[PDB]
């Protein structure tokens, strides 16, 4: 181990991989996260190969491009929770500039009242689809990340 | 400040009237039904009681705005048939009658219908 | 018009609820962090990007 | 915290009122966690409604003065730990009807 960062292994085993660099964080002891930097890429098929021997049965490697797919579904749900955050603004903004004898008088007067609620400013709306355009932007750039994994 | 609230011009504005409409029939049936005492067909003296003006203003301030939000022959239609399922709170039914016959746009003559198919 | 938006409104305030107990089951690592949440997730993506964004 | 570590507030997490730092308050509640072995979301979540149930209980329905200012701060930094995904709402629910009673 390299004391000043003990999360960095170097193999000294003397012949092929030495020089080799493996970095190893387990989270659910379960599963966990190998790094390889290997100098060239024989190396990391013989290691890939020597390990698979030496793990349990139903170990299921996998490459990873772009993160651990944790991460990515964390970073995938954010941009979803932010975007319909901001499609709900939408119609609550909307729902803002919508309020902005004699019984029958009244009752009349009232109905004119609750009819007059049927229209939005197609201006505030515009505004509105250009922030959710900026989120829109975010989501679809975190789930090609994720659809390639 | 329940029947100002209940007041749809706060809610009318925001809620789409196919739910809206279903809980104002719903609390118009919830009002009538509800403690059906006074059954006594004896509740005739009690319709001088019951007159529009004796008639407290707040039942009929609500009585109002369910007439708002809600349309007439749907409302005669609706108390025909709850009037022939369940028993009646005679009160709110004859308050209710002498705040409907005032309130909406002739609507005696849509009543002596049903009236004579009774 | 208003309906229109209330409907938009209710289809998205359903899947908002939806994800958020599926960020809150991430916290507290009830289910898994693996996968058919990946899978739901792109199934939600999919219903949004259909007719997304009329600009009028 | 009284099995683990021998013998909670904000004030424990940050060590008598040190700074006021989102970032810094994050940081304290994953050293705490890691303590603890529980996840950050649910120490965040009965942090908050503890602190909730003393702003609501230090002198009626409507509390409208200097509370709304400490508890506005407050859900300031409740939406940094969302953000964060470091907050189990659900967790944060149960633990305010187990107060019930100081809320308003």
């Amino acid at each position: 181990i390299i004391k000043e960062f003990p999360e960095v292994y170097f193999c000294e085993r003397p012949g092929s991989f030495y020089g080799t660099l493996f970095t190893w964080k387990q989270r659910t002891p379960f599963e966990g996260i190998l790094i390889i930097y290997s100098r060239n890429q024989t190396v990391m098929f013989q290691c890939l190969h020597n390990l698979i021997r030496i793990l349990p049965i139903n170990c299921f490697l996998k490459n990873l491009k772009s993160g651990s797919e944790n991460f990515l579904i964390d970073n995938m749900a954010f941009t979803l929770e932010k975007e319909l955050v901001t499609l709900s603004s939408l119609s609550s903004a909307i729902a803002k500039h919508e309020s902005n004898p004699y019984r029958k008088e009244l009752q009349r007067e009232k109905k004119k009242m609750l009819q007059t609620n049927l229209k939005v400013s197609g201006a505030l709306y515009r505004e509105i689809t250009l922030k959710v355009a900026e989120v829109q932007l975010k989501s679809d750039f975190a789930a090609q990340k994720l659809s390639n994994l | 400040c329940w029947f100002g609230v209940f007041s749809g011009h706060t809610l009318g504005s925001v809620i789409s009237t196919d739910p809206l409409k279903r809980f104002f029939s719903h609390t118009l049936t919830q009002i009538l039904t509800h403690s059906p005492v006074l059954k006594a067909s004896d509740a005739v003296q009690m319709q001088r009681e019951w007159s529009f003006a004796r008639t407290h203003p707040l039942l009929t301030s609500l009585y109002r705005r369910l007439f708002v939000m809600l349309s007439a022959e749907e409302l005669v239609g609706h108390l025909q048939e709850v009037l022939e399922t369940q028993e009646v709170h005679w009160q709110r039914v004859l308050s209710f009658v002498s705040a409907l016959v005032v309130c909406f746009p002739e609507a005696q003559q849509l009543l002596e219908d049903w009236v004579a198919r009774l | 018009r208003v309906q229109y938006l209330r409907q938009i409104h209710a289809n998205h305030e359903t899947l908002l609820r939806e994800v958020q107990t599926l960020r809150d089951r991430l916290c507290t690592e009830d289910e898994a962090s693996s996968c058919a949440t990946a899978q739901r997730l792109l199934q939600v993506y999919r219903q949004l990007r259909h007719p997304s964004l009329i600009l009028l | 915290l009284l099995e683990v570590e021998g013998p909670v507030i904000d004030c424990d997490s940050s060590e008598a009122y040190a700074n006021h730092s989102s970032s810094f308050i994050g940081s304290a509640l994953q050293d705490q966690a890691s303590r603890l072995g529980v996840p950050v979301g649910i120490l965040s979540a009965g942090m908050v409604a503890s602190s909730v149930g003393q702003i609501c209980t230090a002198p009626p329905v409507l509390l409208t003065v200097e509370q709304r200012k400490k508890l506005s701060s407050l859900l300031e930094f409740a939406q940094y730990l969302l953000a964060h995904s470091m907050f189990s709402r659900l967790s944060f629910c149960q633990e305010l009807w187990k107060i019930q009673s100081s809320l308003l």
